[PDB]
């Protein structure tokens, strides 16, 4: 086939890959980022739920 | 980490009960049921304000409203409760069951010249209404601040872009 075909093709493949790289990069810069700080979406670590917990009156007055 | 401020020993001198626990206990019910508008609200302050230290003025009350209950069946019949509560205490236990005739015998008397009934079976244990002033604490365990929640996930979920990423696997 033509020349063009192969110029546009291997066009489109490069930009597929620096967007596949670009993305690469960013996602080892937010896993780190997230493990560190703490305030995402993923990586948080379980804890126990502020919902089992009894709050009506004890039998010792202080509490 | 701080101070820990209490009350001086200027407040802590109440006109303390001098009696024992057979004569707290002889009486009990009709004491319970004579003497619960100082109990209530103090019982509640201890509860609702989870520290000691701020229901002294509600803890002093109810000591002294036994007083004016106590020596009120002095100037009554004091001499069959006298019989009562010196038969109470030989049981080891403290138990009202082997001594029913003085416990008529206290509950006749204070039937008339005084007329505070016999609580019935359970009407002691009961949740009541009491009537209060001070306000509810704004926070009686006195919480600090609290963490901001991380922000919440949303958005309609999109394609994951090129794929799965991995290398050199696409689609």
């Amino acid at each position: 086939d033509g020349p063009e075909k192969n110029y546009e093709k291997t066009m489109a493949i490069l930009q597929i890959e620096a967007e596949k790289a670009e993305l690469r990069l960013k996602e080892l810069e937010v896993r780190r980022l997230m493990r560190a700080r703490g305030d995402g979406p993923w990586y948080q670590y379980p804890t126990i739920d502020k919902a089992l917990i009894d709050h009506s009156p004890k039998t010792t007055p202080d509490n | 980490p701080g101070i820990v401020e209490l009350p001086t020993l200027e407040d802590l001198k109440v006109q303390e009960v001098k009696v024992s626990s057979s004569v707290l206990k002889a009486a009990a019910h009709h004491y319970g049921a004579q003497c619960d508008k100082p109990n209530k609200e103090f019982m509640l302050c201890r509860w609702e304000e989870k520290d000691p230290r701020r229901c002294l003025e509600e803890g002093k009350l109810v000591n002294q409203c036994a007083l004016d209950f106590f020596r009120q069946i002095k100037r009554h019949c004091a001499e069959p409760f006298t019989e009562y509560w010196t038969c109470i205490d030989y049981s080891g236990l403290q138990l009202f069951r082997h001594c029913r005739k003085q416990q008529a015998k206290f509950d006749e008397c204070v039937l008339d010249k005084l007329g505070w009934v016999r609580p019935d079976l359970g009407e002691l244990s009961k949740v009541t209404k009491v009537k209060t002033d001070r306000p509810l604490p704004e926070n009686p365990y006195h919480s600090r601040a609290r963490p901001e929640p991380n922000p919440e996930a949303e958005g309609d979920l999109k394609p994951a872009k090129h794929g799965s990423r991995l290398f050199f696997w696409t689609m």
